[PDB]
């Protein structure tokens, strides 16, 4: 696609397709003259008809083995795409076995190439903004929690509330350091790395806020005015950040 | 979750191999 692949996965699968496309299209009917002879595609055609096949039987086990509703309905729209596409070499090596030079046959292998290309390409996205959906909902339930902090007002609950907020901080840390890897936008990559920089960095001084807030509000005379700003600002600049996170883990041009 | 990728990749490696098939 005129764009770059999204991710670096999606891009090692199919980039080299892409390439191959824009190679064909040189070479035949918007390029120089090749009113020589295309040899019999059945066999190569026949492969590519197995491969779709084979893909789409691993993408309705997507289907129907998801939870995510959008995935269950972007999906089956892709697997008519890389059919029909499919459809169009078929008959491409139908109209080549009788007649080499068939002009009908090099524009069906271009579109159907191109079909294929965009078919798989809008199966793989829609995969991967599920998958984004995942690392959302880790980063949503985040924040929820920091939102529960105000309660804290016990040396012991401050020790329970760490107890879940270290975990929960450190499922996110991992998959915003493996998503961010996997990004084709370095600009992208590095807004990920500094959110989550920032939001690492912060959670020793939001448990030591809330800690100098318990110990304040279990110990008399007034620090607890000051104390409790504190806390709250972090509360605040750390669900900023993760927000920004949300924001730019749906960035996309697109691929 | 590879299983779609294998087969996505399986489909660009056919696709490939008719693109370089339809070269004359």
């Amino acid at each position: 696609a005129m764009p770059v692949f999204h991710t670096r996965t999606i891009e090692s699968i199919l980039e080299p397709v892409a390439q191959q496309i824009s190679h064909l299209v040189i070479m035949h009917e918007e390029g120089e003259v090749d009113g020589k002879a295309i040899p019999d595609l059945t066999a190569p055609v026949s492969a590519v008809q197995a491969a779709v096949s084979n893909l789409v039987r691993v993408g309705k086990e997507t289907v129907q083995t998801t939870e995510d509703q959008i995935l269950k309905r972007d999906m089956p729209p892709a697997f008519i795409k890389v059919e029909n596409a499919c459809t169009k070499l078929v008959r491409a090596a139908q109209m080549l076995q009788a007649d080499p030079y068939s002009v009908p046959a090099r524009d069906y292998l271009i579109d159907g190439s191109r079909g294929i290309l965009s078919g798989t390409s809008d199966l793989l996205l829609t995969f991967d903004e599920a998958e984004v959906r995942k690392i959302i909902r880790v980063c949503k339930g985040i924040l929820e929690y920091l939102t529960v902090a105000e309660v804290v007002e016990t040396m012991e609950d401050l020790v329970t509330y760490t107890k879940n907020l270290g975990p929960g901080m450190t499922k996110m840390a991992k998959m915003i350091d493996e998503r961010q890897q996997e990004l084709t936008h370095q600009e992208h990559r590095v807004m990920l790395v500094n959110s989550m920089n920032t939001v690492k960095e912060l959670l020793p001084v939001l448990i030591s806020a809330m800690k100098i807030f318990v110990t304040t509000k279990n110990t008399k005379s007034q620090g607890i005015e000051e104390a409790l700003k504190n806390r709250n600002f972090t509360v605040e600049k750390m669900s900023a950040e993760i927000n920004e996170i949300i924001r730019v883990l749906q960035l996309t041009s697109w691929d | 979750g590879r299983p779609l990728l294998q087969a996505a990749k399986g489909l660009a490696g056919a696709v490939s191999e008719l693109l370089r098939s339809a070269q004359p």
